């Protein structure tokens, strides 16, 4: 370590921070969706029960 | 793109030195990650 | 409905009207291909005793533009090369023939050029139909990569100049030539590329037909301003017949 | 022995493209209708599950074969990816009809004219229409749209069977039961 | 500029397939969700390749080519 | 791999063509102004515009927009005037042809009217642009293969409007206005005549609409092979020939034994595509009028083929057997 | 060659009919009648179409099996409900259909 | 087609639709059952209905009293219940007559 | 994160200003959506059967 | 041999990282539906059944 | 709102006047048209109705 | 707060004017609509209703 900010000499600030970004998105959203397809981790429908 | 046009002898002991240095570090953490689920479900 | 005869109706007299007509068809298409190559020869250049089963047909005239005249045809072959290095290889008709001394620079197999006019083709207006780009009023690149400036790389990875400009047809705004500088180690002068055989990426333009050491021996224009259909022939021959000679390895069998 | 025929005047004609220093696309063309042929007698029947799934050989006895084929599925019509084979089809020869003629009619003036070059091919077209694609541009879009034909056939035959059972106009009803209609 | 149309056109196929798989778990079938996704695609990455392609970078330079337009009307 | 020229690499713009012109001034009747399509430029040409505006043109286009409205206004009308439904049930819906009872004569308006005054506002603007085709290579002093080419369409779409419904003595026998129910007429034909498949003529259509598709792929791809040669500008080639045409000549040649020229190429090209509408229009010509079962007529006329096993699934399997029961 | 096949899934081939097994369990044997047995018109005020018919019979045709087939619980109770009125009509019509269109 | 779950060349040969001579044996039993349908349509179920049925059995447009076709007994399955005896275990609803218990 | 404000020395103003607006409706418009098609969170349905 | 740092003048870093990464997504992401896919190994179903 | 004459500064008055006709009319046709497709409001019904 | 007048210094008044003229009525077709697919808040049926 101590030597990983040479990554930026071999890869472009630019591309990597705009792939990072779509990536990350849409990891998110497709986690939030895979619990949103259960029983258990689906608040929406556990709001509606409780009540 | 090739500007680079090929790499020299000191270019690259730097460039394994720090790519071991990473190889190693997620390792270590799949390690410990695989031990965990050993530990809470095991398969064999 | 009722029939003529035995089972002969309305549609049986269409469909052999149509047998008929098309029949006659055939032999007119047939006969209207046939104004350029004939009669035919043999491997000696005698003509041959078999000229097939279709006779030749009458003469057409055409009525050029700009006073350059006007041709008809089937006429005599104006087009034909005159002393061709080239061997037999056999004694009959049916077999291959060998090159006598450098294939590239003879003009012949996948190099072959035909004898064409020497005159630039013409637009419209009656002015040469291709221009280079420094001449040409009101012309710039709108979409893609810009390859001036360039350097281009060999089909076996050599670098032998810098593109300098482009040739352009104004007519129907399209780029056909690509103009090369060369480095004193690879030949003087300037040449012309065909835009078929390049490929222009971000850093480089790649020519992969010819090598390094043939560029100094492509054709050359005789003014810096226009070209001939007749050099325009020869230089797009020579690009050509390099996929099949630049290398032994490409003539002989791949297996 | 049709299979082996086949690919041997496809690599036939490689080697005499080969030798004239020519591109290559006319193989490549032909290899789509190889595809279409291989389809019809290998990859559906092989899904299917028999060689029995295979058209007959014979002049008029290969439209049976289509006919029964077609009913099988009620209303063959219906089909979607039919629908853009038959659209490319028609386009291919409307668009062979209009550069033949216009190639012909700039070769072949009314007698005691001079014949014309492309600036007037673009210039009639521009007018009739307000467009024009080119000289160049003309023999992509052709090659495209019949490629694009026969494409779309291949399709139509390997979903009719191994993907879809019922009838065809049923497969619209995903549209007419769209949860935004009243 | 090509690179960054295509970038956007990438970025509408992506946003489609999402469309598809979102509508499916509140209760659309596939081929209903995925006439929609096809939608977001065209439509919002084709206004994504105009738009924000369109701003094309050019610093002082986009300033005098538009006070230059400028220019010209004001006797046009 | 070597460039295959399906996409242009780089662009040029220059000044807008605004085209040739001769004594019959066609520059009075064109529109000024003009565009720029770089999306399009990536295979053809990027110009848009202008266009010539004459009379011929302008009465066509009128004329097509009122059929048009007509079509559309009687289908927003019979659906109640709700738009939502309108658009759910689009491909559905269409303005049907007169019922048979009626013959050739006027129909209510309720019952095929709009129908038939529909149909003369098409007639019309379809002649139209016919007429605006020939004037202008008159105008252009060229031949006429276009306005010939239209004309042998033209012919087919006669015979499927006009002629057949009066020589057959109703105007129940057209096509309807719609996406679907024009696809139901083509079927509904085809099963009510026998089977169209032994109609020789619709044989021979079929024979010369692959003929036309075949060579296009093959005319395509052999240009795209010789454009390292020159080979797309194909007029100079055919006045003063190249190497390129020699080339392809003999590609040809040497694959099946003969070969074109490179003006005689687009006479098989234009001569394939116009025999497809000519032998389709014969062929529905002689329906009903003179062969009323196709099948039963390639009986007498012997070329319809015999089978000897026997139709039944339990004469192949039980249903038991096909449920895995 | 002809193309004349009936193309299905096996997923959709395994699954039977989902009502077959509804029915297994609404089913019963007849009961053979015996000398002399007693009908349903002497222990009950009948109709005429199924009146000639034992106890044991009336009771498996009417609660066994016409109440469950019709979800109608109290089918045939009250004698002027228009559901027996149909009823009625439609024993006589279940006859036909297996008598003269075999 | 949708009736049964099958499609067209089942009972048919369809470069002949007319031909008796390349029908397949389901096309007569077809043929038998628009006749039943016919009778049933005509004879039974239209008229009781007209006679019992209450307002709110009665359809959209005309009034119209419900009628039956294939689909009613069939539900989109080749046979109904595919197949399944269900006239052995009830010999009462088999005949007009007297029930034979034999 | 007092240096954060060099993220305008690799990213174009415009081009981020333009993607976030939009990104920002959709997301609204997606959420706002989600939540129509519940049964609990339906405001539309809560004032019908709360009338 | 006993160093391999040999191994990068007959590649270019560039390409090889980004495959790299490709590759390590795509191995992780198929391993966990995989397991996913199993009954006794879905984490989500255990949580809805030790409820 | 004494300083909206400012907008003829930045759009063109020919341009915006032809789309302003378009819109007019064709929102206005669309208004007349829903009002016929009801029961209520259909006056051509309501005059055949009353009569 | 007082320095959101740069945003000119960034966007062009026409582009933007031109996209906002759209959204806006296109947003406000939406939400019309929305409303016209309910019970409860639907005008055109309620004033049949109450006749
Ligand atoms: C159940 C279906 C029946 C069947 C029923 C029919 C019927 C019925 C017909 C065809 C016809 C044809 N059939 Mg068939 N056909 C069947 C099976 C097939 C199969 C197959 C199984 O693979 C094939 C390949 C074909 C193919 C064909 C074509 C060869 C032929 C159409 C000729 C033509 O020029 O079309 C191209 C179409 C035209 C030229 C139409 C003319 C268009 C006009 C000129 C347009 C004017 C402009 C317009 C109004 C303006 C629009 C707006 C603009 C944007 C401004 N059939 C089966 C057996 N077939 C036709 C024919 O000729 O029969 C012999 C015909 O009528
Ligand atoms: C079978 C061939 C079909 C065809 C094709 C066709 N027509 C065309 C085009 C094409 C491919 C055009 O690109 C061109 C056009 O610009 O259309 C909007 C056009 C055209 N065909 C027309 C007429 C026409 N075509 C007809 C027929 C047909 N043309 C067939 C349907 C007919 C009839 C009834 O037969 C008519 C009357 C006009 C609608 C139009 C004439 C072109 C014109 O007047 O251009 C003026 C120039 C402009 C400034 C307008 C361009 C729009 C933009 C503001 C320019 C910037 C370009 C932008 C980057 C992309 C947008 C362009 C898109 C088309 C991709
Ligand atoms: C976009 C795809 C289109 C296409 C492309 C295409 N086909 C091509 C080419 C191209 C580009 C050629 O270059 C090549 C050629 O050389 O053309 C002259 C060719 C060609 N495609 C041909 C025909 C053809 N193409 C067709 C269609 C199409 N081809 C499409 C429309 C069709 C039909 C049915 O529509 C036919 C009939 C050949 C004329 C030709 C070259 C094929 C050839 O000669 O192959 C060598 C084989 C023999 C000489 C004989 C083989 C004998 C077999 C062993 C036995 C016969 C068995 C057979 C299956 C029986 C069928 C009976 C039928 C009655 C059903
Ligand atoms: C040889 C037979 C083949 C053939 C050839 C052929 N077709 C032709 C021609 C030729 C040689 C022409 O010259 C002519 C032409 O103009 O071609 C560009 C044409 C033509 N063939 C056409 C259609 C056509 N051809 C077909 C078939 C075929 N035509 C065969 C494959 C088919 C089918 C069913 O397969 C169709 C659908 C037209 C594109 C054109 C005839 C133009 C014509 O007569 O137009 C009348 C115009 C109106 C209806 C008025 C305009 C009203 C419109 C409803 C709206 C406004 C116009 C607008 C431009 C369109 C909408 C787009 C919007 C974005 C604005
Ligand atoms: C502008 O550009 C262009 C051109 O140009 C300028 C062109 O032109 C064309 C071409 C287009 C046209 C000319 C238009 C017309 C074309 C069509 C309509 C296409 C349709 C074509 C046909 C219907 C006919 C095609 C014929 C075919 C496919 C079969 C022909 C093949 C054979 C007869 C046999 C092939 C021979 C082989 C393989 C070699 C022999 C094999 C051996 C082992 C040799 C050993 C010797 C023997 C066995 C004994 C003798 C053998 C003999 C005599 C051979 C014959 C075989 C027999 C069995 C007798 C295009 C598109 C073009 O865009
Ligand atoms: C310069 C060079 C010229 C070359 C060009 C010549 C082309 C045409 C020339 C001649 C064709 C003559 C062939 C005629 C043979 C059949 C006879 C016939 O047409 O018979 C019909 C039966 O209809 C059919 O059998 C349907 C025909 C389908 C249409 C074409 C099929 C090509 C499909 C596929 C191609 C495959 C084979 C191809 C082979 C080419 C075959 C034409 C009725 O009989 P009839 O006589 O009308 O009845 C009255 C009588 O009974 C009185 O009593
Ligand atoms: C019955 C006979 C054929 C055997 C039966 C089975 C195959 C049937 C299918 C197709 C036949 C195509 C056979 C063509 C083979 C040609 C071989 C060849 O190469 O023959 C040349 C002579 O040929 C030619 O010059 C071209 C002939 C026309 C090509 C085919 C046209 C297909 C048109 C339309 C489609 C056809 C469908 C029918 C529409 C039915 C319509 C009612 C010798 O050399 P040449 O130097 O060119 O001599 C000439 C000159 O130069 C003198 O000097
Ligand atoms: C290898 C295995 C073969 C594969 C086995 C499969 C069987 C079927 C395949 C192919 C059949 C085609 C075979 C014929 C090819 C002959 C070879 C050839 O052509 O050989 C030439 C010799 O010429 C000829 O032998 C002339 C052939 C005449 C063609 C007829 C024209 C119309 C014909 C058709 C019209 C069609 C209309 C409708 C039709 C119905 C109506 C016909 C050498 O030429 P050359 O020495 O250069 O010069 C001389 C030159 O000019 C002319 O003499
Ligand atoms: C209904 C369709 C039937 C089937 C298709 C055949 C008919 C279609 C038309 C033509 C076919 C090709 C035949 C003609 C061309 C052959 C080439 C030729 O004539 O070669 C000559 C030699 O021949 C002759 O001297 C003529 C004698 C020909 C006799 C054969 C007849 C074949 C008849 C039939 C085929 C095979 C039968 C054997 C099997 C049984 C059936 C299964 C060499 O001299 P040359 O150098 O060319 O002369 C120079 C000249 O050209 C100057 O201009
Ligand atoms: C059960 O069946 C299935 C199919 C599901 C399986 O599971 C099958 C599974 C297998 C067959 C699995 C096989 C798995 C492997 C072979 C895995 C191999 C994995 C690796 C070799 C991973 C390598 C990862 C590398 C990483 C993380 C490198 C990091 C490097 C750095 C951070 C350093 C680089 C940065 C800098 C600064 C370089 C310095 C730059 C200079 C300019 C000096
Ligand atoms: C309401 O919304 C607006 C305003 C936007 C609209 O206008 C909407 C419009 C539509 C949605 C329109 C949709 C239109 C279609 C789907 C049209 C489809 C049309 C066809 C498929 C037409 C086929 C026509 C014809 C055919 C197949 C063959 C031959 C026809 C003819 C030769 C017709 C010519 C008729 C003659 C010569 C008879 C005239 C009678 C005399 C007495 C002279
Ligand atoms: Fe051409």
């Amino acid at each position: 370590m101590s030597k990983f900010y040479k990554i930026w000499l071999i890869f472009d600030p630019r591309r990597v921070f705009v792939a990072q970004g779509v990536f990350l998105f849409l990891l998110a959203a497709m986690i939030h969706l895979v619990l949103l397809s259960t029983e258990h981790f689906n608040w929406f429908e556990l709001a509606a029960a409780n009540a | 793109d090739l500007s680079f046009t090929g790499l020299t002898d000191e270019q690259a002991q730097e460039l394994h030195s720090v790519y071991m240095s990473g190889l190693w570090l997620f390792s270590a953490v799949a390690v410990v990650a695989h031990l965990a689920t050993f530990i809470w479900r095991p398969w064999f | 409905e009722e029939t003529f005869f035995g089972n002969f109706d309305l549609a049986s007299l269409s469909l052999w009207l149509f047998y008929g007509f098309f029949a006659l068809l055939i032999y007119y298409l047939q006969t209207e291909n046939m104004r350029e190559g004939y009669p035919l020869e043999d491997e000696d250049g005698n003509t041959a005793a078999n000229q097939g089963p279709f006779p030749l047909p009458k003469e057409k005239t055409f009525k050029l533009q700009h006073g350059r005249g006007e041709l008809t045809l089937p006429g005599e072959d104006v087009q034909r090369r005159d002393n061709l290095a080239l061997r037999k290889t056999a004694h009959g008709n049916g077999f291959p023939m060998e090159p006598t001394g450098d294939p590239m620079l003879d003009g012949v197999g996948p190099a072959s050029w035909s004898k064409r006019r020497d005159v630039p083709e013409l637009d419209a207006h009656g002015h040469p139909k291709i221009v280079p780009m420094s001449a040409a009023e009101g012309f710039g690149v709108s979409a893609g990569t810009d390859p001036r400036g360039l350097p281009v790389m060999a089909g076996d990875g050599e670098i032998v100049g810098l593109v300098s400009d482009m040739w352009i047809d104004e007519a129907e705004q399209l780029v056909r030539y690509l103009e090369l500088e060369l480095d004193p180690e690879w030949g003087d002068g300037k040449r012309l590329v065909q835009r078929q055989m390049v490929r222009i990426k971000s850093d480089r333009v790649k020519v992969r037909s010819i090598y390094g050491k043939h560029f100094k021996n492509v054709p050359k224009t005789k003014s810096p301003n226009q070209v001939t259909l007749l050099e325009e022939d020869k230089i797009m021959a020579y690009y050509a017949g390099g996929t099949l000679y630049a290398d032994e390895s490409r003539l002989e069998p791949q297996l | 022995c049709a299979i082996g025929a086949f690919v041997s005047w496809a690599l036939r004609e490689v080697e005499i493209c080969r030798k004239l220093g020519m591109g290559y696309h006319v193989p490549f063309a032909f290899s789509v209708a190889i595809f279409a042929y291989v389809t019809l007698v290998v990859f559906r029947p092989l899904l299917m599950g028999a060689w029995g799934h295979g058209f007959p050989y014979g002049i008029w006895s290969h439209l049976d074969w289509v006919s029964n084929t077609g009913y099988a599925y009620l209303h063959f019509h219906y089909n979607p990816a039919h629908m853009l084979a038959v659209t490319f089809f028609f386009t291919t020869t409307l668009a062979l009809a209009l550069h033949g003629a216009l190639v012909l009619s700039a070769a072949n003036p009314p007698k005691g004219e001079e014949v014309k070059g492309p600036d007037n091919e673009d210039t009639f077209f521009r007018d009739f229409i307000g467009y024009s694609i080119g000289t160049l541009g003309i023999h992509r879009v052709g090659l495209l749209l019949a490629l694009n034909a026969g494409f779309w056939s291949a399709v139509c035959i390997i979903i009719s069977g191994p993907v879809w059972t019922k009838g065809w106009p049923e497969w619209w009803n995903w549209w007419l039961e769209m949860p935004i209609w009243p | 500029d090509m690179t960054c149309t295509i970038t956007c056109w990438g970025i509408g196929v992506l946003l489609g397939i999402m469309t598809t798989v979102g509508l499916m778990v509140v209760g659309w079938s596939f081929l209903q969700g995925a006439f929609m996704g096809v939608l977001a695609w065209l439509i919002v990455g084709g206004v994504l390749a105009v738009a924000v392609c369109g701003k094309d970078n050019a610093e002082q330079i986009r300033a005098e080519m538009a006070a230059a337009r400028e220019r010209v009307r004001g006797a046009t | 791999p070597e460039y295959q020229n399906i996409f242009t690499q780089v662009q040029v713009q220059g000044p807008a063509e605004l085209g040739v012109d001769n004594e019959n001034n066609l520059t009075e009747e064109r529109t000024t102004g003009t565009g720029f399509s770089q999306l399009i430029g990536w295979i053809g040409n990027a110009q848009l515009g202008p266009i010539y505006l004459g009379w011929f043109g302008i009465i066509s286009l009128v004329t097509g927009t009122l059929w048009f409205n007509i079509v559309g206004f009687n289908m927003l009308s019979q659906v109640g005037y709700s738009i939502p439904e309108f658009i759910r049930q689009l491909f559905w819906l269409a303005l049907e042809p007169p019922s048979p009872e009626y013959g050739l004569r006027m129909p209510p308006l309720d019952d095929g009217g709009w129908f038939i005054i529909a149909s003369f506002f098409l007639l019309v603007s379809v002649i139209s642009w016919w007429l605006r085709t020939y004037q202008l290579a008159e105008m252009h002093k060229m031949g006429k293969h276009v306005a010939w080419a239209f004309a042998a369409a033209i012919w087919l779409f006669l015979v499927l409007g006009l002629f057949r419904p009066i020589l057959m003595g109703s105007w129940s026998e057209a096509v309807p206005y719609g996406i679907f129910p024009h696809l139901d007429w083509t079927t509904a034909f085809s099963i009510r005549y026998g089977n169209l498949y032994y109609n020789p003529f619709h044989a021979l259509s079929i024979v010369f609409l692959y003929g036309s598709v075949l060579l296009f792929a093959m005319h395509g791809a052999t240009i795209l092979a010789v454009t390292r040669f020159g080979g797309d500008r194909e007029l100079e080639q055919i006045y003063d020939r190249g190497t390129a045409s020699e080339r392809a000549g003999l590609f040809w040649r040497w694959t099946m034994g003969f070969n074109a020229t490179m003006e005689g190429i687009h006479r098989w090209a234009w001569w394939f595509a116009v025999l497809t509408p000519i032998t389709g229009g014969i062929g529905i010509l002689l329906t009903g009028t003179v062969v009323d079962n196709w099948f039963l007529w390639a009986v007498e006329h012997n070329f319809a083929p015999d089978y000897t096993q026997d139709y039944g699934y339990e004469a192949y399997t039980t249903y038991d057997g096909f449920l895995g029961r | 060659g002809t193309g004349m096949s009936v193309p299905e899934f096996v997923s959709d081939l395994d699954t039977p009919d989902p009502t077959i097994e509804v029915f297994l369990a609404s089913t019963s044997d007849p009961v053979i009648p015996e000398e002399g047995a007693q009908t349903a018109g002497e222990a009950y005020e009948n109709v005429d179409p199924v009146l000639a018919d034992l106890t044991v019979e009336n009771y498996d045709r009417l609660l066994a099996a016409m109440r469950s087939w019709t979800g109608i619980p109290d089918l045939l109770e009250d004698p002027d409900h228009y559901q027996s009125k149909v009823a009625i009509n439609m024993i006589q019509m279940n006859q036909t259909i297996n008598e003269e269109w075999a | 087609s949708n009736s049964l779950g099958r499609n067209c060349v089942f009972c048919h040969n369809s470069r002949a639709f007319y031909d008796p001579a390349q029908h397949t044996p389901q096309w007569a039993t077809a043929m038998l059952g628009i006749s039943m349908v016919q009778e049933l349509n005509n004879e039974w179920i239209v008229p009781i209905g007209e006679a019992h049925l209450p307002p709110e059995r009665l359809g959209p447009v005309y009034n119209d009293v419900p009628k039956l076709a294939c689909k009613t007994c069939h539900k989109g399955y080749q046979q109904p219940l595919q197949g399944l005896n269900v006239v052995a275990d009830w010999p009462e609803l088999a005949t007009t007559e007297g029930p034979f218990y034999d």
